[PDB]
């Protein structure tokens, strides 16, 4: 899906916190399984979810800065941000269905 | 967890003193079953049924060997029936030898909280008894402090993952390894049909925290 953003940590800033819309991170890493489980399901929702949501993730390992900064306590965490604060989280593999975030 | 709940030290198997016949070469890598080479380091732990352990394990780069065992109990020399019958005290447990230049305990650790359920006390998966335990067994005092640390990350993950199961692993200074049978050793790589435990709870233990 080339509807998907990759960051970096100084990249963070600019692109989602003061960024309008609604943005779902995916704080990944290539080590985790349960990582690359749910990367192909971020594609599809990226698809499905265009206009509605802008999803993009973020290398822990290429970028081990801005994960602290949000007390991300296990991988994958996925952050759904409105406007620069952070709306809601959802930690550890999901289904295809299970992501039913709030709207 | 507690000793208590596993077979009494007074009830355990008493076993026999001669140890287990062990093949001179791993069946996957043709590493020596037994050596360490010089700069390099074991760990042991136990994740469950065995088999599929022990083939998560020498899939690693960095892994030198593997070894299917028992240990963490009472008795000598075990049997992988005396095992199974709960009155050893053991678990079904991995030896892994491993480079610390290529792979670091701290990853092998990653890969045990990942591919078993260090919550479901005297089970994993769908095969019951004390032999299926979680457990880290540390060798140095380096290790007992980073498994120790690492348990205390992923019981906070497991919150993370709205769980509120606590973590039933056990966390011991290693005794004795006793390997398991010839048949055992290289299981899944002798017999690529046959049973894995599925793993893991669908969390990873971030690094560094
Ligand atoms: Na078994």
């Amino acid at each position: 899906s080339d509807k998907i953003i990759h960051l970096t940590d100084d990249s963070f800033d600019t692109d989602v916190l003061k960024a309008d819309g609604a943005i779902l991170v995916d704080f990944w890493a290539e080590w985790c399984g349960p990582s690359k489980m749910i990367a192909p399901i971020l594609d599809e929702i990226a698809d499905e979810y265009q206009g509605k949501l802008t999803v993009a993730k973020l290398n822990i390992d290429q970028n081990p800065g801005t994960a602290p900064k949000y007390g991300i306590r296990g991988i994958p965490t996925l952050l759904l941000f409105k406007n620069g604060e952070v709306a809601a989280t959802k930690v550890g593999a999901l289904s295809k269905g299970q992501l039913k975030e709030f709207l | 967890f507690d000793k208590k709940h596993l077979v009494s030290p007074a009830d355990a198997l008493p076993g026999r003193n001669t140890p287990m016949p062990v093949a001179t070469l791993h069946a996957v890598n043709g590493h020596s079953m037994t050596n360490v080479p010089d700069g390099m380091e074991i760990a042991i732990f136990a994740m469950g049924a065995f088999w599929g352990v022990e083939r998560l394990f020498w899939q690693l780069p960095g892994v030198y060997s593997t070894a299917a065992g028992y240990t963490g109990g009472y008795t000598p020399n075990p049997t992988y029936r005396e095992v199974a019958s709960g009155d050893t005290g053991h678990a079904e447990a991995v030896r892994i030898v491993y480079d610390p230049s290529v792979i670091s305990y701290e990853q092998l650790l990653q890969v045990f909280w990942e591919n078993h359920d260090p919550a479901q006390g005297m089970r994993q998966g769908n095969d019951h008894g004390t032999q299926y335990r979680s457990a880290i067994y540390p060798l140095t005092p380096e290790q007992d402090a980073a498994a120790r640390a690492s348990l205390e990350r992923f019981q906070a993950a497991m919150l993370a993952a709205d769980d509120d199961r606590h973590i039933t692993t056990e966390i011991a200074n290693a005794t004795p390894f006793y390997y398991a049978e010839d048949d055992h050793q290289q299981y899944l790589h002798k017999n690529p049909y046959g049973y894995a435990g599925i793993g893991g709870i669908g969390v990873c233990l971030p690094p560094e925290a």
